[PDB]
């Protein structure tokens, strides 16, 4: 697609979980349900503006759900808990 | 004939080892188990990958898995504490 560097794919929603962090867990289980109603919202939004860029979901548990889909870009050392976009968020200065 | 002279010391010294083995194993029981990453304490926690940093150095990071181990010498049962007290016997790998 256009104004997108790479492979991406709007019929659903990718998820990125650190390689510190297991997946299947309970914790990360539990996240993946009631975050899995996201990507209605996630196409519901890029139907109303078109030129939309990500939209991504940092959890506390450690995930990033975002949209639409494409796959991560040595060793993976990515947490969204610590992306200064998340931080800012998580409090006040 | 050497054997059968000494052979009831050897009677007592195997019944000292089995009754230390049975002490050690209402000590030591299943507690020698650790994960492969230091920071793991229950086989729960213990899955799937983690990052080990090779020497210390927090520039080398390498991807590696975490595994719920056992100790090769532990006291599981009376078989396991036997062995592993025969070892220490010897003085060898004892202070580990
Ligand atoms: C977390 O996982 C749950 C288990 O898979 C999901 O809950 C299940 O979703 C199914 C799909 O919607 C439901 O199936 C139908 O649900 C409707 C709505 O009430 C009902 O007609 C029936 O329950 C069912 N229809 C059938 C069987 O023909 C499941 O009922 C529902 N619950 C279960 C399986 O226990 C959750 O959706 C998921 N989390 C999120 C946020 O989606």
């Amino acid at each position: 697609d256009a104004n997108f560097g790479r492979q991406i794919s709007y019929q659903h929603a990718a998820v990125h979980i650190p390689t510190d962090i297991y997946e299947g867990s309970t914790i990360v289980l539990n996240e993946l349900n009631w975050t899995s109603a996201l990507d209605e919202v996630f196409k519901k939004n890029r139907e109303e503006d078109p030129s939309l860029l990500w939209q991504v979901f940092g959890s506390a548990t450690g995930l990033a759900r975002y949209y639409p889909a494409s796959p991560w870009v040595k060793i993976d050392l990515y947490d969204v808990r610590r992306r200064p976009w998340y931080i800012q968020g998580a409090a006040s200065p | 004939v050497a054997i059968r002279t000494i052979g009831n010391i050897m009677i007592v010294t195997t019944l000292l080892q089995f009754m230390f083995a049975c002490i050690g194993v209402q000590l030591f029981k299943g507690k020698f188990y650790r994960c492969t990453d230091e920071a793991k304490s229950n086989p729960e926690e213990c899955r799937g990958l983690f990052i080990l940093y090779k020497d210390g150095d927090v520039d080398s990071p390498v991807v590696r898995e975490r595994i719920w181990q056992n100790s090769d010498f532990n006291f599981d049962n009376v078989l396991s504490a036997m062995m592993a007290l025969f070892t220490v016997s010897t003085f060898e790998g004892w202070p580990a």
